[PDB]
């Protein structure tokens, strides 16, 4: 009811000047949607592309939990091997990709020749209960390691007789139980083994025979770097636990310096990062530094291996009498049935469950972040010089979450001075970033902070973030 | 000159499900899993999802055969309700929600077309614009050359991604089908009743978005052959195959990918596609992206019917509304729809829309199937071929107010600025429609104004 009519229309629009238009408008309508197609190409081509993934592996993924003594992990009580499935859960709740059970074949004493790798000790349980406890694992998407040291029982790991028949059994019993269905082995104490690397490269070798998923760790003692680079000149892809860390590396400059020889002498190849092979953190580390080396572990380039119990900081110099190898687990307050009331509440599992400011919510905070975010999994690492006692460093993959951590190992606060002019452009740091966490409470989660007057508290840990911007 | 009846029984069907099956059922499954955490709650949920939607499409069904006017969903309430609901109505679809919409399909059409060249870091947003641009020009133009061609278009999308679907469907049989699968007996392990209901009905939200736009039928009805029969029909075959093949679907993601890959992923069905085919694995994404692009089509030519009406009543100018008379296709209405969808590109906050306006659909259906019960209790003397048993309308009724009030429990402030928006349309209403005596200068520029848009479209008024 506003317009012309069809009549009227059909008069006054069909004259020449008004059907030119039309296909003008038409022709200027086409060829912009061809400009636009055109543009779109040729933004399309000339763009960055992405960068292959490096095949990742399943333990490659998030960190490994080492149980010692399996007597004492599930407190007083019966050790068999099907109580495991009781705290199995546990295990996904700490988001752990892995697991070591402790030696569980028949040994006596230091006589080589009653004892086997083949058979299950009988205290511990049945090969019905292994082969249920495994699949039961599998079920659960965790994986079991099985260590394979013979002479456990005894001082020495070996029963210092002759090698090459131990070899053999050993050697024998790998076939055994990766036809029984186990992930992978580890072998402890190896600087007893003399010419130990030919025996290892041999049975890296045999365990690669069978998959390309199967994996084998070597422990040793020796905190030398150049012994702990002989034992992998014939070895590429061997996974080596060692006490090399943990040398009373307490100030920062001589950890850096330690974390940074040893990526420059391997290669930037891939490592376990450890404090020891069979110890807890408490035994080289004071109370005050404990959160600090967990937030270390978590964002170095490998395998983080942790001994069971390090999630909530046990140790054997609070509850006496007790074993320097192997300590009681703290699951709740009756977990110690000598000295019944020692047992605090903020040192068990089920108190710290609940406080948003203990050991366990860090550890599960970092190892959710450390199995989930790419830079983590498998991003390049940049360490930057700081301040007189600060390891500062970055990660960073190809386009994702960049991730800055920066540790005061100082036992007096101090600033930051993240003067880097060294890192390359495609990992500048910005002038702002966020704040994943911080060891010591007190600092707000989220909020952007700014990295120019960053001070930090005696024994603290940041651990940034700033997304990648070209 | 009028718009001529050329919509089948098959082209209703093919409208439905394009609409109904777009991208939710690939992305959708990882938020639903995550808020049920069971697999068997999951399954749980989306038949419960589908049986209520399956409820509401046929009430509609039935209100449709008794109002047989397009514009639907806003046609019932002008009759019903009066003017001012259906003006206010009008203004946000036209406003905020069909080109936010319209435009967020797009993006999706164009970066999961595009994710084969780039699998791992992000699509350029640059290229990603311009090619949901491209989409929408190309659609809209097809749309307005002629009608018979946008049916073509929809009837063969539709086609390929039920084809997609049944790919999908055939790849989890075999899974299932070789030996174990450990997914499915224990389906009830880590059943989490968390909050009890308190979550439970979150599930259920989130299975609502993959059983949205059933009602887009409505919108189209007197442009059908025989809209009484083939209305009801078209839902009545669309509706079950669609709950159907989404439990299946669901059943063969289940049958192949673990619950913690599924709560870690951005896209099922890519992992899917990825693990089952690992070459070619690049056919799952795109057929997603050809999916959300029949998507578009399905929108645009229903948004502009819409906007039709909406100029047949008064509320909108009357440029509006006019065919060409050599193609009888209403190429005003899809030139401004095309516009008003483009100029949202310039929105760097457009996933927020959809937040701001979640309430608004339960409202208005709700609005709606109460309209129905009182015009059917107040004029009892209209045609009714078709007649839905009494208290199924009450309890969709129920069930919709249950969901707006969960809406507003999820996130009120933005639901607070959406009442503010829609407040805001009482202004431009008593300008434009209420306000008749309008000074001379203004009545002389609006007639020039559709004078000239006539001669250069070349369109007519509506004769009848
Ligand atoms: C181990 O398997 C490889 C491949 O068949 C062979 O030796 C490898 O390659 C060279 C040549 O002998 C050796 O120096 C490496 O130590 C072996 N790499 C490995 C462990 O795969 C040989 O058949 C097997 N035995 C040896 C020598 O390790
Ligand atoms: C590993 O630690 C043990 C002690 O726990 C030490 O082993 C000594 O090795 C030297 C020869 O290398 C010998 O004196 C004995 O074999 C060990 N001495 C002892 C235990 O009295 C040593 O600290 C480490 N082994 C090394 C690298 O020597
Ligand atoms: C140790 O790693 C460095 C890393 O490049 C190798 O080269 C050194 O690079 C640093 C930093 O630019 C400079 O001091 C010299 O260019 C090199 N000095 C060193 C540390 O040697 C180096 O070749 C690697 N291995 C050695 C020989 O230490
Ligand atoms: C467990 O937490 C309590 C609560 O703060 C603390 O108890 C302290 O014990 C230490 C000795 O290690 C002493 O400083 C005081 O007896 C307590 N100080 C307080 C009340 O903070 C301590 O953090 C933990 N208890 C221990 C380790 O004994
Ligand atoms: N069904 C659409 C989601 C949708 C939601 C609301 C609609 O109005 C239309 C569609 C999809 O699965 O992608």
């Amino acid at each position: 009811f506003t317009g012309l009519s069809k009549e009227e229309l059909l008069k006054v629009a069909g004259s020449p000047g008004w059907v030119r238009t039309r296909w003008a408008l038409l022709l200027l309508f086409w060829l912009g949607w061809l400009g636009m197609l055109a543009g779109a190409v040729v933004i399309i081509v000339r763009a960055p592309r992405c960068r292959e993934l490096p095949a990742q592996k399943w333990w490659h993924t998030g960190a490994l939990y080492r149980i010692g003594d399996l007597q004492a992990f599930q407190g007083h009580g019966a050790g068999n091997l099907a109580g495991l499935k009781g705290r199995l859960d546990y295990l996904s709740s700490l988001k752990v990709k892995g697991l070591v059970l402790g030696p569980i074949h028949k040994n006596q004493k230091d006589d080589v020749a009653q004892t086997d790798l083949l058979q299950i000790d009988p205290n511990f349980g049945s090969k019905e209960d292994f082969d249920s406890l495994l699949q039961s694992a599998k079920k659960k998407s965790i994986r079991v390691i099985l260590d394979l040291t013979p002479n456990y029982r005894g001082e020495n790991s070996w029963f210092s007789t002759q090698v090459d028949t131990v070899a053999t059994k050993v050697k024998d019993a790998l076939e055994f139980w990766l036809q029984a269905g186990v992930d992978g082995f580890q072998v402890r104490d190896i600087e007893n083994l003399k010419d130990a690397s030919s025996f290892l490269a041999e049975w890296q070798n045999i365990t690669k025979g069978f998959s390309e998923d199967r994996l084998l760790i070597a422990g040793t003692n020796s905190s030398d770097l150049q012994q702990i680079l002989s034992l992998l000149e014939s070895n590429k892809d061997l996974l080596l636990t060692s006490s090399y860390l943990s040398d009373s590396g307490s100030t920062g400059e001589h950890t850096k310096s330690l974390v940074t020889q040893y990526l420059n002498a391997t290669g930037n190849r891939w490592c376990s990062w450890s404090l020891s092979q069979a110890r807890l953190l408490t035994s080289f580390l004071p109370a005050q530094l404990l959160r600090l080396y967990q937030l270390m572990l978590f964002t170095l380039p490998g395998t983080p291996v942790f001994s069971y119990g390090d999630e909530i900081g046990l140790d054997a110099a609070a509850l006496p009498g007790q074993p320097m190898e192997a300590p009681v687990m703290l699951w709740d307050e009756s977990s110690f049935p000598d000295i019944p009331g020692a047992v605090s509440a903020n040192m068990t599992v089920k108190g710290q469950s609940e406080d948003p400011g203990s050991l366990l919510s860090l550890f599960r905070r970092l190892s959710d972040q450390r199995s989930k975010e790419r830079s983590l999994l498998h991003g390049d690492f940049h360490a930057f010089s700081a301040g007189p006692g600060l390891f500062s460093y970055i990660r960073h993959w190809d386009q994702n979450e960049r991730f800055l951590v920066v540790l005061n190992f100082g036992d007096v606060g101090l600033s930051a001075g993240l003067q880097a002019s060294d890192l390359p452009a495609s990992a500048s740091l910005p002038a702002k970033a966020d704040l994943l966490l911080s060891t010591q409470p007190g600092r707000e989660e989220g909020s952007p902070l700014e990295l120019e007057r960053l001070k930090l508290e005696p024994h603290e840990g940041l651990l940034l973030r700033f997304p990648y911007a070209a | 000159v009028t718009l001529q009846r050329n919509i089948t029984l098959l082209n209703g069907v093919a409208i439905i499900v394009g609409t109904i099956i777009g991208s939710g059922i690939f992305v959708t499954p990882t938020g639903v899993l995550k808020e049920a955490g069971s697999p068997g709650l999951a399954l749980v949920v989306w038949a419960a999802c589908g049986v209520f939607s399956i409820v509401g499409a046929l009430c509609y069904a039935e209100l449709g055969t008794t109002i047989s006017k397009s514009g639907g969903d806003y046609a019932y309430m002008l009759e019903v309700y009066g003017s001012l609901p259906a003006f206010l109505k009008l203004w946000i679809e036209l406003l905020i929600i069909r080109p936010s919409s319209q435009y967020i399909v797009a993006l999706v059409f164009a970066t999961y077309l595009l994710k084969p060249l780039f699998p791992t870091c992000p699509v350029p947003e640059e290229a990603a614009k311009l090619v949901a641009c491209l989409c929408v020009l190309l659609l809209t133009a097809v749309n307005c050359y002629s009608v018979k061609a946008a049916t073509r278009v929809q009837d063969a999308f539709a086609a390929a991604k039920l084809l997609a679907l049944a790919l999908i469907i055939l790849l989890g049989f075999v899974q299932i089908g070789k030996g174990d699968v450990s997914n499915l007996d224990p389906n009830f392990s880590f059943e989490g009743t968390k909050l009890d209901v308190g979550n439970i009905v979150l599930a259920l939200y989130s299975g609502l978005f993959a059983y949205g736009g059933w009602n887009y039928l409505n919108f189209v009805t007197e442009e059908m052959i025989n809209p009484y029969r083939n209305l009801p029909l078209a839902i009545i075959i669309s509706l079950p195959i669609v709950t159907l093949v989404y439990v299946l679907t669901n059943l063969a993601y289940f049958t192949t990918l673990s619950t913690e890959q599924m709560l870690s992923s951005e896209a099922v069905a890519v992992d899917f596609g990825n693990y089952h085919l690992g070459v070619m694995s690049w056919i799952i994404p795109v057929f997603v992206g050809l999916s959300c692009f029949g998507s578009v089509n399905g929108s645009l030519f229903t948004s502009s019917r819409l906007f039709f009406v909406g100029s047949r009543e008064g509320h909108l100018p009357s440029i509006l509304s006019m065919i060409h008379p050599q193609l009888l296709t209403p190429v005003p209405s899809l030139v401004f729809t095309c516009v008003m969808t483009l100029l949202y590109a310039f929105s760097k906050d457009i996933f927020s829309v959809i937040n701001f306006f979640s309430f608004f659909n339960w409202l208005c259906v709700a609005l709606a199937i109460i309209g129905m019960i009182w015009l059917r209790h107040r004029k009892p003397e209209l045609e009714r071929p078709i007649k839905v048993n009494l208290a199924l309308p009450v309890f969709f009724i129920l069930a919709c107010l249950f969901l707006i009030a969960v809406s507003f429990w999820k996130t009120p402030v933005e639901c607070g600025i959406g009442f503010t928006i829609i407040l805001s349309g009482l202004p431009v209403y008593f300008f434009g429609v209420w306000w008749k005596n309008k000074p001379k200068w203004l009545l002389q520029g609006i007639f020039s104004t559709t004078v000239l848009c006539q001669k250069l479209m070349q369109v007519v008024p509506q004769e009848t």
